[PDB]
């Protein structure tokens, strides 16, 4: 992923405020209330009946934690995101099965829990580097089917 | 297929969009060609700059319609009739685009409602677009 | 959305198809099973070797539904109601299934079809099953 | 990519077979009337109005031997689908910005071109093999978009 440097900073910027407890959460949460097929693949979290049980769920929150900590990790390594994502693709393409497709809604997912969050401040350029980091990710993590 | 609580969450949160309509419109295209320039080639002797006084009137246009939609949410096809006929034939816009704009507006709702962008008003958005997107992508004329 | 002209072609192709409809169906399914393995784990208890009765057995529930949805044409959610539930709320099948089966399906009317696959008839049927996978994708209760 | 001896091998018969005078022209006709949106592509072709206008395309048919073309080439290096690409992925990705999803459109459409021409030949076991084909094509061909 190419982000010019004012691109970083305004990334890292805006990362730096981000609540890492419940980001995360937040954006798996949303994803399997918009797209309820995810659910499938996340049956053993219990409870994910209806939008509030979804979001009110431990699980959901849990794992959000994670998965916000590898947005983290990539953005710390912008350079070799498909290196840094290895693992994460074996597990995703070759054990879960998970079409790529979900992988860019994750992302879009992520994207709208930011504007949700920083309102005025997440400007369409700071949504535009977003944009490509979230590319990014998704791709380096479909890498094993490719 | 929009369920009756689609209907009642889209008509609920984009009513609070109102006489924003035009700025919030003009605000989710720049974000898409900001964030897909690819999405700039449908738009050649625009002036696609900031503040452009084109996509400030194009966005009015664009949310407007979408006002009008969200009126025949139970007859989209006959409405955006003359539309789809725009979008599908004359321009013939690959489909892919519209799921670009659609974020962008989901974006752009998000970034000016909090209140409103629940995860289930979210998702009767997202759903709402994505019908709006396929009728203007289909040739049923 | 299907033109009036996409009706015509779907209910003239699939009343071609006639009585072979059954088979059709299961011979999409092999094809789905084996060119895409992943789709199997939807279907567990399933014998699903070649020409097992059970995937013939379904094929058939699949074909009927099929020519159901041609017969209710200009109101598929309603006829599709209870498929809808079924697929979209209760299995949670991921879309991208739907359209490797319409792919198959189409595969294997091209190969039964030598003399009336014309490619308006392709184009039709594509846009049937594509909007009979998004009733049978969206919760629409 | 993968394609065990025994999927190679079917592959390599049936493609033995193929017309290469028209089957690309089939294909990338089909693609034109089942998928119109992709007629913005190919304004300078000519008339493109109707389907059998499309389809006795001339300009049509000259291309899709061209397009049939590279599929033979990718055929002739299943084990290097990326960089027998290479060129084709940067004309189709930076200069033409063909969104990816049309590549696995234009490689479903060639399938059933195939299903249509072979009849009950075209196997379910063959089909197989060659969905593992085009989806390698596709892939190779969003390389540049990666
Ligand atoms: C787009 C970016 C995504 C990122 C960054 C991501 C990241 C992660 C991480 C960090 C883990 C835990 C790895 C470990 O246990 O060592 C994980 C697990 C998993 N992910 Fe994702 N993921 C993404 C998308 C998806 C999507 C879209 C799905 C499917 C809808 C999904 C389904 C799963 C499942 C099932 C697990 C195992 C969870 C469990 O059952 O305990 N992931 N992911
Ligand atoms: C939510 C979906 C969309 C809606 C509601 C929408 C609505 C409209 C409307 C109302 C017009 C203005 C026509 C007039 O002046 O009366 C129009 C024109 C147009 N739209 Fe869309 N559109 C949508 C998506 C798209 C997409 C995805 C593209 C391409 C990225 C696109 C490209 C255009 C172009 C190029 C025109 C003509 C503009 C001009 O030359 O004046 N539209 N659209
Ligand atoms: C045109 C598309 C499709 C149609 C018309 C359709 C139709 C049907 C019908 C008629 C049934 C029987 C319902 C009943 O027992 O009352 C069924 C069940 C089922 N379908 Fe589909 N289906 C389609 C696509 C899919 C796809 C893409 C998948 C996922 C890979 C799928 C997975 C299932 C499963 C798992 C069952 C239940 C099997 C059982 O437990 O007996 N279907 N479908
Ligand atoms: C997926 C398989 C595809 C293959 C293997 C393929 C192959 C080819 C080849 C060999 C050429 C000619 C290269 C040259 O001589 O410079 C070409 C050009 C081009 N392709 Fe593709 N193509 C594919 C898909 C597509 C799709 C999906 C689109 C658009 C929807 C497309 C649009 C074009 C255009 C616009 C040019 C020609 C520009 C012109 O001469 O005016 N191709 N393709
Ligand atoms: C660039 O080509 C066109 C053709 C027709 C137009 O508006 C008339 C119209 C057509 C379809 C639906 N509503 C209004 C517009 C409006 O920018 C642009
Ligand atoms: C209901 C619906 C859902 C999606 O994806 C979530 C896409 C299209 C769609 O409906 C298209 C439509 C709407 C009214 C009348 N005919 C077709
Ligand atoms: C008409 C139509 C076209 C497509 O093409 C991808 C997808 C879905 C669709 O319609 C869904 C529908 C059908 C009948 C009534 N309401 C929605």
């Amino acid at each position: 992923v190419h982000l010019t440097p004012e691109e970083k900073s305004a990334v890292t910027a805006l990362w730096g405020k981000v609540n890492v407890d419940e980001v995360g959460g937040e954006a798996l949460g949303r994803l399997l209330v918009v797209y309820p097929w995810t659910q499938r693949f996340f049956e053993s979290f219990g409870d994910l009946s209806t939008p509030d049980a979804v979001m009110g769920n431990p699980k959901v929150k849990a794992h959000g934690k994670k998965v916000l900590g590898a947005f983290s990790d990539g953005l710390a390594h912008l350079d070799n995101l498909k290196g840094t994502f290895a693992t994460l693709s074996e597990l995703h393409c070759d054990k879960l099965h998970v079409d790529p497709e979900n992988f860019r809604l994750l992302g879009n997912v992520l994207v709208c829990v930011l504007a949700h969050h920083f309102g005025k401040e997440f400007t369409p350029p700071v949504q535009a580097a977003y944009q490509k980091v979230v590319a990014g990710v998704a791709n380096a993590l479909a890498h094993k089917y490719h | 297929v929009l369920s009756p609580a689609d209907k009642t969450n889209v008509k609920a949160a984009w009513g609070k969009v109102g006489a924003h309509a035009g700025e919030y419109g003009a605000e989710a295209l720049e974000r898409m060609f900001l964030s897909f320039p690819t999405t700039k080639t449908y738009f050649p002797h625009f002036d696609l700059s900031h503040g452009s006084a084109q996509v400030k009137g194009h966005g009015k246009k664009v949310a407007d319609a979408l006002t009008n939609a969200v009126a025949h949410v139970d007859d989209m096809p006959n409405a955006l009739s003359a539309l789809s006929d725009l979008h599908a034939h004359k321009l013939r816009v690959d489909p892919v685009n519209f799921k670009l704009l659609s974020h962008c507006l989901l974006v752009t709702l998000a970034a000016h409602l909090p209140a409103e962008f629940t995860p289930a008003v979210h998702a009767s958005l997202d759903k709402f677009l994505a019908s709006v997107s396929t009728v203007l992508t289909s040739k049923y004329r």
